[PDB]
C-alpha cells in the first residue's frame, strides 16, 4: 500500500511530532499548527523527489539486468563453435 | 568550490579578531558545503569505473561522487553545533509566520543561550574542518601515490588541529597530543607503503600498479612480492585511523579527552574517506585466478583486524564506565563489520560495506547528537552527586558517564527514546536500519564461504548487547539524579520577554520562567529526522538500496 | 505500587527465600557436583536418544492382523 | 433457553433451500477464485524479482 | 485495504491516540486505560469477522492484498488454516491482560499501555507475514518493549531478568538468522509460495535444521536453556507475564510450520531422535524440578516449560494427530497458564505482595470464589478432560507414540507428573490447614475484575473441551500440506 | 447416486492428482495439483469413517452372532485402515517413482 507520496507526507508530520516530543513542547499549539502542512508539505517535495530517482534506478538496473543477460548470451554464443 | 570557501573565510577570518564572528563564520561554512553539493550533483551524469583528471594525478567515478555528497551533507550536519545556539524561548506569543518574519523578541539571552561558550567563541574553528574536508574528498579523488600521502596528511593535520583547538583545556591538549604522535607513527607507515611501490615498480600512478597486477595473474626473475606487502605495512597505516584493532588503543582515550561537540566530526569523517579509498584498492588487486600472490594478499590483514575489532570492540566496552570511551569501542566493533564487508570483495558484499558506511554514519552522528543535546538539557536541572561534581572539563564533556543518564527517561521521554532506538539499531534489532546493515554483511559472508567469521561476528553482537543495554537500562529502570533547578522554576523570579514588531514598536510585554527554555529547533528537528530514517527504513528502503546495487554494478562491470 | 495486606513476615522464611534466589552465585565444581551434572546433563539424555535411534522405525501396529509382526526391522 | 431458539431458525429445513440469512453469510464470503489469481499474480512478481536479484548477484568480475 | 492490515494498525491508532489526549483535554488516568482496552476489542472483532469469512478447505493464503511495488523488503500479509488460530488466540488474550493489570500499573501508565498496544502489533504480524525473513523481522522485534517493559514494571529482580529474556532471545535468533540468509542465498527469495516449493540437499537441510532448532530450543524453551523464562514470566508485570506464557511461546512451535516442516523434511525425519531425548528430558526434568519450587508464580512458569515440550513432540511426530493436537495445546496453553499467573502473580502478589508459597495456606476459607477457578485451571494444567488441553496433550502425546514408542511413552509420564505438582500447588495455597497464619488481616475475595478474567478463560479451555471441532474443523485441509510421506498403495495414482 | 450438491463444485479438483506431466513454475497448477492429491487421501479416509458406521450398526444388529453376519464390511474396513491415511503432497511434489 506504500505510496511514496503518501508515506513522505506521513514522514515529515512525524518529525514535527518526535520535535515538540523531545523539545517536550505542546503537540497541537494553535498558533503554530502550521509547521504540520509545512513539515509535511517538504516531506511529499522529497517524495515526488525520491518518485524520479526511482524512475531513473528502475531503468538503470534494466538495462544491467538485460546487459548482463546479452553478455552471458553472446558467451555461450561462441563455446558452441 | 571547497577550495574557494576555505580561500574566501580565510581572508575575512584573517581580519578580525572579533570572536562574536565564530557563529557567522560557521554559518556561511553551511551555505558553501550546500553550493559544493549543488555541484557535484551536476557532475553524476555519466557512466564510468573511472575518468583520470587533472593529468592523471585525480579520478572521477559515480562511486567518488556520491561519496562527496554525503560528506558533504554530514559537514553540514555537524557544522549545525557551532553554527546555532544550544537553548532558546519559546511562547505561543510568538509562533506564527507574521510573528517569526516580522516581528522581534528582546530579552536577556546572554545566559540562557550561552552566547559567550566555548563553542561559539573559536573563529578559525569552521576552517579547521573545511580543511579536514578539503582532505578528505582529496583522498577519494586521489589517483597517483603521491596524491594520496598529501591527502592523508591534510586531513590528519587538521584533525589534529580541531583535536587541540580547545588550547585552554589540558584535556584536549593531551589528546591532540597522542593523536598527532601516534598518527605521525601512522603516516610514517603509509608513506614506506608508497614508497616501496614506486621504488619496485618506476610509476606513481595507481592505473599502472593495477596493470601490472593484472598481467601478473597468470594462474620468473621478477615475481611481484612488492605489491601484496607493500600494500600491507600502506594498510597498517590506514587502521591506525579508522582505529581497527590491534592498532585502537589511542580513538577512547582522544575521543574521551577531547571536547564532544568536537568528537563527532572527528570520529565520523575520517572512516567514511578513508573506507571509500580502500574500496578501489581490494577491487582492483584482486587475484580472480588462485595465485602464489592470492596466498599472500594484503587484504588478510583486513580479515584479521575485523576478527580483532569484533572480539577487542565488545569485549572492552564490557566494563567501560564512561560514555565517550563506550561510544568509541562501539565503533571499534562496527568497523569489524565494515572491515570484514570490505575484505569479502563480491557484488553483495560491496553493496553491504556500502550501505553499513552511510547507515553507521548517520547512527553514530544521531547518538553523538543526542548525547550533546542531553549535556544542553541539564541547564535546568540540579544535582548532589560527589562523581558528578569531581568530573573534569564538565564545560567541553557535559556528560562524561553513562551513570549520569541515569532516569533521563523521566527528565525528557522522546529524547531517551531517541537514544534507545539509536543504540538498539546498533545492537542490530529488526525492524531498525542497524539491524538490515549487519543482515546485508553476514548475507554476503555466509554466501562467500566466510562461516567462521559470520560466527564470530554473531556471538560478538551479543556480548556488545550487554553494554548497549546497560545504556538503556541506565536511562529506564532507576530514577533521576537530577532535580529541577529551585531558582529557576520558583514563582518569584521572571525574566521579561517583550515583543515588538516590523519597525521598532512594542506589541506584547511578557513574564517568562525556566519552564519557557527549550532545546534550540535545529537540533530536535536533526535528531527527529535519523530517529524516523532508523524506525521507519522498512518501508523506505528502495531509493536508498537501489543506490548501492547501481554503484555496485558499475564497479563491476565489463 | 500499590500497599497490599498486612502480613506476619517471617524473616527465617525471609532469608529463606533470599538463599533460594541467590544460591546460583555460590555454585562449584567438585568431584560430587561435576558427576551429578554429568549424569542428569549428558548420560541420561545420551540413554535415552541412543535408544530412540536404536528403536526408530522398528514397530508398527497400524493394521498388523494374526499372522504378522508388530516389528518392521 | 435462548440457545434452542437460536437452533431452531438455523436449521435451514427438511428439503427447503438454505434460508435468507443463510445465503448472506455465503455470498460475501464467496470468494471463488479472488484469491488464487492474486496469490499467482504475486508469487510471479516475486520468481521474477529473484531471479533478477540472481542475475545481478551472480554477474562476472 | 486488507482486513490483516486493519489488524496491525488499530494499536497504532491506540498508541496515537493515547499520546496526544494530553494536549487535548491533567488528564486522568483512567482514560488512557480505556483507549487501551477499546482499542483490543476492536482487534477482536476484526479477527472475529475475518474467521467469520476464512474458507477452512482452501490452500491458497486468504486475505492478502495486491503491491505490484516491489521493494528489498516489502511486508506481505496472509491468513491460512495454521496461523489464523494464533492470531485469534492473540486478539483474545490482549484485553484480558490489560484487564489484569487495571490497577497494579500505577506509574507511567502511559508507558506500560503504549508496549502492549505496540506488542500486539508486532505479535500479530508474526503469525501474518508471508516470507521467512519478514517472519524474522517481526520475531526479533519485540525484544526491545519486552526489555523495558520487564525492566519498567517488574518485580525487585527485574534488571537480571530483563538482561536474560534480551540475550538468549538474541542469540537463538541469530543462528536462526544464518539459516533464514542461507536460505534466501539458495532460492533467491523467502516469501513462502516461492520458498516452498524448494528442495535442499541433505547436507544443506542438516546445517540448516540446526540454527533453526537452536533458535526455536531457546525459545521453546526446553530444560537446559530455560533460565530466561524462570526470571522474565516472574519479573515481569502480570499483563507482559501473561503475553509472554500465552503469545510470545507459541511463536516459536508456529515457526515450526513455516521453517522446519514443510522446507526441511529429510532433516527433520532423521532427527527426531534428538529431539524426542530433549523433549523427553524436558518434560521430565522439569516437572521434577517444579515439584520443588517455591516461588509460586515460578512455579506456574515452569510447568509451561514441561507443556511446551510435549507439543514440541507433537509437531516433529509427522503425524496429522501429533500435529493438530500440538495447535490445540499450545491454544489451551495460552487460556490456562493465563489464569495460572492471574491466579498467582495476580490474585496473591496484589494482596500479600508475596511469592512464598511458604505464606500460603488453607485459603479456601476465606476466598470461595478464588479456591473454584484456581481448581479448574489446575485440572486444566493437569490434562483433565472436558478441558482443551487434555485434547491437545492426548492427540500430541497418541502422535509422539506413534512415530516413536519410547519417548511418547517416556511423555507419556506427564499424566503422572503434570497432576503431582498442579494438584500439590492445590492444595498448599486453598486447602492444607485453616488459613496461614502469617495472615494478620483477612482477605477479600475475588472482585468483579477477577472474576471476569478467571471466567473468561476457563471458559476457552472448557467449551473446547467439549467441542474442540470448533479449532480442528479449519485445522484440517491446511495441516495435511506439512506431512511428509506416502503409502505404497496410494502413492503416485494414475 | 446421490446428485453433487452444489457446494461440491467449487471444491472438486478440475485435475487428476498428480505431479506427473506437471509444470512448478505455473503457481495455478502447481497449488492444484497438491489440492488435488489431498483431495483423494481425504476422501479414502473417509471411506473407513462409513464402513466403520455401517459395521458398528451391524455390531449392535447381530451380537452373538456378529461374527458371521457383517464379516464382509469388517474386511472392507481393514482394507481401507491399511490404507487410507492422509500423508500429504510434500514427498510426492519432491520425489518422482517413474515405475
Ligand atoms: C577590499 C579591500 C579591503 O577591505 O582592505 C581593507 C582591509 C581592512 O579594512 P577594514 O576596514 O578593517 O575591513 C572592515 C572589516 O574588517 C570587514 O572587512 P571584510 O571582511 O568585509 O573585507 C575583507 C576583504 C578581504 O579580502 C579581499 O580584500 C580580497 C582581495 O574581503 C573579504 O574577506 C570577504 C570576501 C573575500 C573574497 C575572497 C576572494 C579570495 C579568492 C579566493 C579564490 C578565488 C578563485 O585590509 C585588508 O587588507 C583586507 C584585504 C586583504 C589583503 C590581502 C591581499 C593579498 C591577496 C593574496
Ligand atoms: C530523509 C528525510 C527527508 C525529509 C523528509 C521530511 C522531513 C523534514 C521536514 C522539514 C523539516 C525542516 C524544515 C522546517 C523547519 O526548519 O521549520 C523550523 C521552524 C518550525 O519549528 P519551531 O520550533 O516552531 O520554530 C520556531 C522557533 O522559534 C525556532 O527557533 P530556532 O532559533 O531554534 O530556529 C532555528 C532555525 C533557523 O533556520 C533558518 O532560519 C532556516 C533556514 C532555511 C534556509 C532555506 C534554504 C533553501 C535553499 C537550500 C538549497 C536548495 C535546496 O533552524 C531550523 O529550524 C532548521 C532546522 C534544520 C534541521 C535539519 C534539517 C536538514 C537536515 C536533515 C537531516 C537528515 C538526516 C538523515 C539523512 C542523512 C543524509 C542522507 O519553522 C521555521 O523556522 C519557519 C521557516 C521554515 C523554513 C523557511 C520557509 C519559508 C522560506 C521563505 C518564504
Ligand atoms: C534518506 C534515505 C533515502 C535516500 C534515498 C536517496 C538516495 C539515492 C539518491 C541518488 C542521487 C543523489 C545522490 C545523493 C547522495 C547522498 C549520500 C548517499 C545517500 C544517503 C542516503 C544520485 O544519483 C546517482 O545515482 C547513482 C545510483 O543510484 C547513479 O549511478 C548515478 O548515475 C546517479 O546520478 C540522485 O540524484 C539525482 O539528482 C537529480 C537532480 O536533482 C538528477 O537529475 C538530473 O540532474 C541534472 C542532469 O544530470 C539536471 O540538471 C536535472 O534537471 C535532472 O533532473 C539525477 O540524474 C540524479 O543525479
Ligand atoms: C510389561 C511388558 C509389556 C509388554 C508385554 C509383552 C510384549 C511382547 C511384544 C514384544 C514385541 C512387540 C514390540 C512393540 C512395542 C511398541 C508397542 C507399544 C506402543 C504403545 C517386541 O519385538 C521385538 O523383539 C526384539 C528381540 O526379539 C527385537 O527388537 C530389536 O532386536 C534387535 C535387532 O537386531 C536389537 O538388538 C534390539 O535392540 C531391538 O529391540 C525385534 O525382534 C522386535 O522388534 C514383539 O516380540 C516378538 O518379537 C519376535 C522376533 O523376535 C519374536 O517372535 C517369535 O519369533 C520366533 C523366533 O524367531 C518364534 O519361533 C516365535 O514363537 C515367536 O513368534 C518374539 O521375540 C516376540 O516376542
Ligand atoms: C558451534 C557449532 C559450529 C558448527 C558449524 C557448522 C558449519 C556448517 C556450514 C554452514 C552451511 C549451511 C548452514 C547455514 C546456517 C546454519 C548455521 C550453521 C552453524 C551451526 C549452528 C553453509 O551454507 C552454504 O554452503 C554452501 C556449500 O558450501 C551451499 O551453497 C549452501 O549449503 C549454503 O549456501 C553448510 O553447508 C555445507 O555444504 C556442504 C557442501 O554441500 C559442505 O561440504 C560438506 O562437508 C564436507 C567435509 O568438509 C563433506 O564433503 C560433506 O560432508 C559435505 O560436502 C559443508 O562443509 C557445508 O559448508
Ligand atoms: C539529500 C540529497 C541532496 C538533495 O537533496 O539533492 C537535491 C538537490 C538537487 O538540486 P538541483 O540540482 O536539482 O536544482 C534544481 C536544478 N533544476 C532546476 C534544473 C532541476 O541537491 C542540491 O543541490 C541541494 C544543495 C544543498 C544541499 C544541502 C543539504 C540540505
Ligand atoms: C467466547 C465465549 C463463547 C460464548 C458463546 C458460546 C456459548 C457456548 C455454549 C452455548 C452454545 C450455543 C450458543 C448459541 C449457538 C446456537 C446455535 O445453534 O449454534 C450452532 C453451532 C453449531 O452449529 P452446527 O455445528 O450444527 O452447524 C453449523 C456450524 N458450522 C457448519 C459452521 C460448523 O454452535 C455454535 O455456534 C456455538 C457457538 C460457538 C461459537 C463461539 C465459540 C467460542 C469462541 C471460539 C473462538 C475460536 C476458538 C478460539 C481460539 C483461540
Ligand atoms: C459443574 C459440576 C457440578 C458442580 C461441581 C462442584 C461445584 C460446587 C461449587 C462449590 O462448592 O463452591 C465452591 C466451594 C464453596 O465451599 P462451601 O460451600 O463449603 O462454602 C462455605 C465454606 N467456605 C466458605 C469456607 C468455602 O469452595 C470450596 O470449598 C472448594 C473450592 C474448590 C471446589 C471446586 C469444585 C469442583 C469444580 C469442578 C468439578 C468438576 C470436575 C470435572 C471432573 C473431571 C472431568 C473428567
Ligand atoms: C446432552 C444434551 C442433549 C441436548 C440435545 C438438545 O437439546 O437438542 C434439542 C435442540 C433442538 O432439537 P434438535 O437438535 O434439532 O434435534 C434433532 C437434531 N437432529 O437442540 C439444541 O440445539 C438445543 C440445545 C440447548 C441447550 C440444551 C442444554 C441441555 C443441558 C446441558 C446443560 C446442563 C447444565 C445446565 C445448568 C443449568 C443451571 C441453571
Amino acid at each position: 500500500m506504500v505510496n511514496r507520496i503518501l508515506f513522505w507526507t506521513g514522514f515529515g508530520l512525524a518529525v514535527r511530532f518526535w520535535q515538540l516530543g523531545i523539545e517536550m513542547r505542546p503537540f497541537f499549539n494553535r498558533k503554530s499548527l502550521w509547521a504540520y502542512p509545512l513539515f509535511g508539505g517538504v516531506g511529499a517535495s522529497f517524495g515526488y523527489w525520491l518518485q524520479s530517482i526511482d524512475e531513473k534506478q528502475t531503468k538503470m538496473l534494466e538495462e544491467r539486468k538485460q546487459a548482463i543477460l546479452e553478455k552471458r548470451a553472446r558467451r555461450a554464443q561462441r563455446q558452441a563453435e | 568550490m571547497i577550495m574557494i570557501s576555505i580561500l574566501s573565510l580565510l581572508l575575512s577570518t584573517s581580519v578580525t579578531l572579533r570572536r562574536d564572528m565564530s557563529i557567522l563564520f560557521n554559518r556561511i561554512s553551511i551555505i558553501a558545503l550546500a553550493y559544493c553539493i549543488l555541484h557535484d550533483t551536476m557532475s553524476l551524469s555519466f557512466i564510468s569505473k573511472g575518468i583520470g583528471l587533472h593529468g592523471g594525478l585525480l579520478h572521477i567515478t559515480n562511486l567518488t561522487q556520491i561519496f562527496h555528497i554525503f560528506i558533504f551533507i554530514i559537514s553540514i550536519l555537524i557544522l549545525q553545533l557551532t553554527s546555532f545556539y544550544p537553548r532558546k524561548v519559546w511562547i505561543p506569543e510568538y509562533s506564527s509566520l507574521k510573528d517569526i518574519f516580522f516581528n522581534k523578541i528582546l530579552y536577556y539571552r546572554t545566559k540562557i543561550i550561552n552566547k559567550m561558550g566555548e563553542h561559539m567563541k573559536i573563529i578559525e574553528y569552521p576552517l579547521i574542518l573545511l580543511f579536514v574536508i578539503s582532505g578528505a574528498v582529496f583522498l577519494i579523488s586521489t589517483n597517483d601515490l603521491v596524491s594520496i600521502f598529501l591527502s592523508i596528511e591534510l586531513q590528519s593535520y587538521g584533525l589534529y588541529l580541531l583535536s587541540t583547538i580547545y588550547r585552554n583545556s589540558e584535556l584536549s591538549t593531551t589528546g591532540g597530543l597522542i593523536y598527532f604522535l601516534l598518527g605521525g607513527l601512522s603516516s610514517c607507515f603509509i608513506l614506506l607503503g608508497t614508497s616501496l611501490l614506486y621504488v619496485n615498480s618506476g610509476t606513481t600512478s595507481l592505473d599502472g600498479l593495477y596493470i601490472l597486477n593484472s598481467i601478473s595473474d597468470v594462474n620468473s626473475w621478477y615475481k611481484p612480492y612488492y605489491l601484496n606487502f607493500s600494500l600491507l605495512i600502506f594498510s597498517i597505516g590506514f587502521l591506525f585511523k579508522v582505529s581497527a584493532a590491534p592498532f585502537h588503543f589511542w580513538s577512547p582515550d582522544v575521543y574521551d579527552a577531547i571536547p564532544t561537540i568536537v568528537t563527532t566530526f572527528v570520529a565520523i569523517i575520517a572512516k567514511i574517506s578513508i573506507f571509500i579509498f580502500l574500496l578501489e584498492l581490494v577491487y582492483y588487486t584482486n587475484s580472480n585466478a588462485n595465485s602464489y600472490l592470492s596466498e599472500f594478499s594484503w587484504t588478510y590483514a583486513l580479515l584479521i583486524s575485523s576478527l580483532l575489532s569484533l572480539i577487542i570492540g565488545t569485549v572492552v566496552g564490557l566494563t567501560q564506565f564512561r560514555i565517550k570511551r563506550l561510544l568509541a569501542y562501539s565503533t571499534i566493533s562496527h568497523v569489524g563489520f565494515i572491515l570484514l564487508a570490505l575484505s569479502v570483495s563480491s557484488i553483495e558484499s560491496t553493496q553491504a560495506f556500502i550501505f553499513y558506511l552511510i547507515q553507521y554514519s548517520i547512527s553514530n552522528l544521531n547518538a553523538f547528537f543526542i548525547l550533546i543535546t542531553i549535556g544542553f538539557s541539564l541547564y535546568g536541572y540540579v544535582t548532589n552527586n560527589k562523581e558528578y561534581k569531581s568530573l573534569l572539563d564538565k564545560n567541553n564533556s557535559p556528560i562524561q558517564l553513562i551513570s549520569q543518564l541515569k532516569g533521563y527517561f523521566y527528565i525528557n521521554p522522546l529524547l531517551s527514546l531517541s537514544l534507545a532506538i539509536t543504540i538498539f539499531s546498533f545492537v542490530g534489532v529488526p525492524p531498525l536500519v542497524g539491524f538490515f546493515a549487519k543482515q546485508m554483511v553476514l548475507s554476503a559472508a555466509l554466501d562467500n564461504g566466510y562461516i567462521f567469521l559470520s560466527l564470530i561476528a554473531i556471538i560478538t553482537s551479543v556480548i556488545g548487547a550487554v553494554y548497549y543495554l546497560n545504556v538503556i537500562k541506565e536511562i529506564f529502570f532507576y530514577s533521576p539524579e537530577h532535580e529541577v533547578n529551585p531558582v529557576l522554576n520558583e514563582s518569584d523570579s521572571n525574566f521579561s520577554l517583550r515583543i515588538l514588531n516590523e519597525k521598532n514598536v512594542l506589541i506584547r510585554s511578557v513574564l517568562l520562567k525556566g519552564r519557557n527554555i527549550f532545546i534550540s529547533s535545529p537540533f530536535s528537528i536533526t535528531i527527529s529526522i535519523i530517529t524516523n530514517v532508523i524506525l521507519l527504513f522498512i518501508f523506505m528502503n528502495k531509493e536508498w538500496l537501489s543506490m548501492g546495487t547501481i554503484l555496485v554494478q558499475i564497479l563491476f562491470s565489463a | 505500587g500499590l500497599q497490599h495486606y498486612k502480613i506476619a513476615m517471617d524473616p527465617a522464611l525471609v532469608r529463606l527465600g533470599s538463599m533460594i534466589s541467590n544460591r546460583y552465585k555460590y555454585f562449584r565444581w567438585t568431584k560430587r557436583t561435576a558427576l551429578v551434572s554429568f549424569m542428569y546433563v549428558v548420560v541420561v539424555p545420551s540413554t535415552i536418544g541412543y535408544l530412540a535411534y536404536k528403536t526408530d522405525g522398528l514397530w508398527d501396529l497400524r493394521a498388523k492382523r494374526r499372522g504378522d509382526l508388530i516389528s518392521e526391522r | 433457553a435462548s440457545s434452542f431458539v437460536i437452533y431452531n431458525i438455523s436449521r435451514p429445513g427438511p428439503n427447503g433451500e438454505p434460508s435468507s440469512l443463510h445465503k448472506w453469510f455465503s455470498k460475501i464470503s464467496d470468494y471463488k477464485d479472488e484469491w488464487e489469481t492474486r496469490n499467482t499474480l504475486m508469487a510471479a512478481a516475486l520468481e521474477q524479482a529473484a531471479h533478477d536479484k540472481h542475475l545481478l548477484l551472480t554477474a562476472e568480475r | 485495504m486488507s482486513l490483516l492490515y486493519v489488524l496491525l494498525i488499530i494499536p497504532i491508532i491506540g498508541i496515537f491516540l493515547i499520546s496526544t489526549i494530553d494536549s487535548f483535554y491533567f488528564f486522568n488516568v483512567s482514560y488512557y486505560k480505556k483507549i487501551a482496552l477499546i482499542t483490543t476489542i476492536l482487534n477482536l472483532i476484526v479477527s472475529l469477522i475475518i474467521y467469520i469469512l476464512f474458507d477452512f478447505s482452501n490452500n491458497q493464503f486468504q486475505f492478502i492484498q495486491e503491491n505490484l511495488d516491489l521493494s528489498f523488503y516489502d511486508i506481505y500479509l496472509g491468513v491460512d488454516g495454521v496461523s489464523i488460530y494464533f492470531v485469534l488466540l492473540t486478539t483474545i488474550i490482549m484485553p484480558i491482560a490489560l484487564v489484569s493489570n487495571w490497577n497494579s500499573i500505577t506509574n507511567n501508565i502511559k508507558s506500560y499501555l503504549i508496549i502492549m498496544l505496540l506488542l500486539e502489533t508486532l505479535l500479530l504480524a508474526v503469525f501474518l507475514v508471508l516470507d521467512v525473513l519478514l517472519f524474522y523481522i517481526f520475531f526479533e522485534s519485540i525484544l526491545p518493549p519486552l526489555f523495558i517493559l520487564i525492566g519498567l514494571f517488574g518485580s525487585s529482580n527485574k534488571v537480571r531478568a530483563s538482561f536474560y529474556i534480551f540475550l538468549y532471545t538474541l542469540l537463538g535468533s541469530l543462528f536462526l538468522l544464518l539459516s533464514i540468509l542461507t536460505m534466501s542465498s539458495i532460492v533467491g527469495t523467502t516469501y513462502f509460495d516461492v520458498l516452498l516449493k524448494s528442495s535442499f540437499e541433505y547436507t544443506t537441510q542438516l546445517f540448516l535444521f540446526f540454527g533453526i532448532f537452536i533458535a526455536f530450543a531457546v525459545k521453546t524453551p526446553v530444560w537446559g536453556l530455560n533460565s530466561w523464562l524462570l526470571r522474565a514470566h516472574v519479573e515481569s508485570p502480570l499483563g507482559g507475564s501473561i503475553v509472554l506464557a500465552a503469545i510470545v511461546l507459541k511463536l516459536s512451535l508456529y515457526g515450526v510450520f513455516r521453517l522446519i516442516l514443510p522446507i526441511l523434511p529429510q532433516a527433520s525425519l532423521n532427527l527426531t531422535y534428538i529431539v524426542y531425548a530433549i523433549g523427553a528430558i524436558t518434560v521430565l526434568y522439569a516437572s521434577f524440578s517444579t515439584l520443588r519450587t517455591v516461588d509460586v508464580k515460578e512455579l506456574i512458569a515452569y510447568s509451561s516449560v514441561a507443556h511446551a515440550a510435549i507439543y514440541l513432540m507433537g509437531v516433529f511426530s509427522n503425524t496429522i494427530q501429533g500435529l493438530e493436537g500440538a495447535i490445540l495445546l499450545g491454544l489451551a496453553h495460552g487460556f490456562v497458564s493465563s489464569g495460572l499467573f492471574i491466579c498467582a502473580g495476580g490474585i496473591l502478589y496484589d494482596r500479600t505482595g508475596t511469592r512464598l508459597i511458604y505464606f500460603f495456606r488453607g485459603l479456601t476459607q476465606i476466598m470461595p470464589l478464588f479456591s473454584l477457578f484456581f481448581f479448574i485451571l489446575c485440572l486444566g494444567n493437569a490434562g483433565t478432560p472436558l478441558t482443551l488441553n487434555f485434547v491437545g496433550e492426548f492427540m500430541s502425546l497418541y502422535g509422539t507414540l506413534e512415530r516413536l514408542p519410547i519417548a511418547g511413552m517416556l511423555a507419556s509420564t506427564s499424566i503422572i507428573f503434570s497432576a503431582a505438582y498442579s494438584i500439590y500447588m492445590y492444595n498448599r495455597i486453598a486447602f492444607g490447614g485453616s488459613v496461614s497464619l502469617y495472615f494478620i488481616d483477612c482477605f477479600r475475595d475475588l472482585t468483579k475484575r477477577e472474576f471476569f478474567i478467571l471466567f473468561t478463560l476457563v471458559s476457552f479451555t472448557v467449551i473446547l473441551g467439549i467441542y474442540p471441532s470448533f479449532v480442528l474443523d479449519g485445522l484440517h485441509y491446511n495441516i495435511s500440506s506439512v506431512v511428509y510421506g506416502i503409502e505404497p498403495n496410494a502413492s503416485y495414482l494414475t | 447416486p446421490t446428485p453433487e450438491s452444489e457446494a461440491f463444485l467449487a471444491k472438486k479438483p478440475q485435475v487428476p492428482p498428480t505431479f506427473d506431466g506437471v509444470d512448478y513454475e505455473d503457481n495455478k497448477r502447481l497449488k492444484q495439483a497438491q489440492d488435488a492429491i489431498i483431495r483423494e487421501q481425504w476422501v479414502q479416509v473417509m471411506m473407513g469413517r462409513l464402513v466403520r458406521e455401517e459395521l458398528s450398526k451391524c455390531y449392535y444388529r447381530e451380537g452373538v452372532n456378529h461374527l458371521e453376519k457383517c464379516g464382509k464390511l469388517r474386511e472392507r474396513y481393514l482394507q481401507l485402515l491399511a490404507n487410507a491415511k492422509v500423508k500429504g503432497y510434500l514427498f510426492e511434489q519432491q520425489n518422482y517413482w517413474s515405475k
